[PDB]
């Protein structure tokens, strides 16, 4: 990566311990981060590896726009990492190991965030289509599957689904996941698993919501 | 059976047995020829999920 070959030279002058000074163990140095999203100053910064996520936000970023309470989610390493809710990124760090222990990963560490007056399945939705666009198709897991996992997600955004197809999307990602060539698969399968996995009542509930108003 | 009284009290003396109540051809008491659609509930891995072939 860029980064990676930037900061090896300075690595070399300063010497490997300054480095290692800062980050817990195995996971030292500096990180540069983007926020973007429902934030007040969306920005790019340097700062200490395992920085919480909350004062990271609060001190660089501004704060989320409308106050801490009005978060919803954050995706803190890019569209590949699954997003994550309010509560666990209460006390999260900010590094590879402590956020694999959220089930996410640090991932690129470009925190996009959403307030709750937003539509997470439509974002979500978004994210799948543009790895739809994005993928050269050349295996077939990521390929169909992907395209298969747009339109349910399509299909979710206006609650046209049942419920029993939640379990059926979760377990078409799993087919993807792992079976391709590449990571692209992998890191369009994450996105919709996190969503379930945090926002399951949300997709009910629109599901919901649209059969009453269809009949 | 459309029997005069006579013959049907006849015919049950020779038999020994009340022929008029369970009569041997068929009549109005019969299921109708043409009858509503049907709906054939599906199999049980009819399932969307956890249905994976290699279990069944
Ligand atoms: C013995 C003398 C014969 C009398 C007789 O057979 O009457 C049958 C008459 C009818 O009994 P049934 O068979 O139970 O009734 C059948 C239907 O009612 C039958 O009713 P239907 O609507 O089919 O009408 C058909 C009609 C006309 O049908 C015909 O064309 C055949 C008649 C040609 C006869 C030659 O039959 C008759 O009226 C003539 C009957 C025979 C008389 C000759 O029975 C009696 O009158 C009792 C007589 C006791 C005998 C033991
Ligand atoms: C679909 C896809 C897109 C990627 N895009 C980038 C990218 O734009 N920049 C990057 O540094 N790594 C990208 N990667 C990860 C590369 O594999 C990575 O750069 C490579 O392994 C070397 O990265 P490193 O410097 O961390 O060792 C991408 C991976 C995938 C699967
Ligand atoms: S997983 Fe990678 S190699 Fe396979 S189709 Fe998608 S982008 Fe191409």
């Amino acid at each position: 990566n860029v980064e990676t070959v930037a900061v090896s030279p300075t690595i070399c002058r300063r010497g490997g311990a300054w480095f290692a000074s800062f980050g817990r163990e195995r996971n030292s140095g500096t990180k540069l981060f983007n926020i973007s999203g429902h934030v007040n100053h969306p920005c790019t910064v340097e700062e200490e590896m395992s920085v919480p996520l909350k004062e990271l936000i609060e001190k660089h970023a501004g704060g989320v726009i409308g106050g801490w309470d009005n978060l919803l989610a954050v995706i803190p390493g890019g569209s590949s990492t699954p997003l994550i809710p309010k509560s666990v990124c209460e006390t999260v760090l900010m590094d590879f190991d402590a956020l694999v222990q959220a089930q996410t990963g640090l991932g690129t560490a470009a925190v996009i965030v959403m307030d709750r007056s937003t539509d997470i399945v439509k974002a979500i939705a978004r994210l799948i289509e543009f790895y739809k666009h994005e993928s050269c198709g050349q295996c077939t897991p990521c390929r169909e599957g992907v395209d298969w996992m747009n339109k349910v997600m399509a299909r979710f955004v206006k609650g046209d689904a049942r419920p029993a197809e939640i379990d059926s999307l979760w377990e078409i990602s799993k087919q993807i996941e792992g079976h391709t060539i590449c990571a692209l698969g992998d890191g369009a399968a994450w996105p919709v698993q996190g969503l379930i996995r945090h926002f399951r009542p949300e997709l009910e509930e629109r599901m919901q919501q649209f059969a009453l108003q269809h009949q | 059976a459309s029997a005069t009284r006579v013959i049907q009290l006849l015919r049950n003396w020779a038999s020994g047995r009340d022929l008029q109540a369970k009569l041997q051809l068929r009549y109005q008491e019969i299921s109708k020829r043409t009858q509503p659609p049907p709906k054939l509930p599906v199999g049980p891995s009819h399932k969307l999920s956890n249905n994976y072939y290699c279990t069944r």
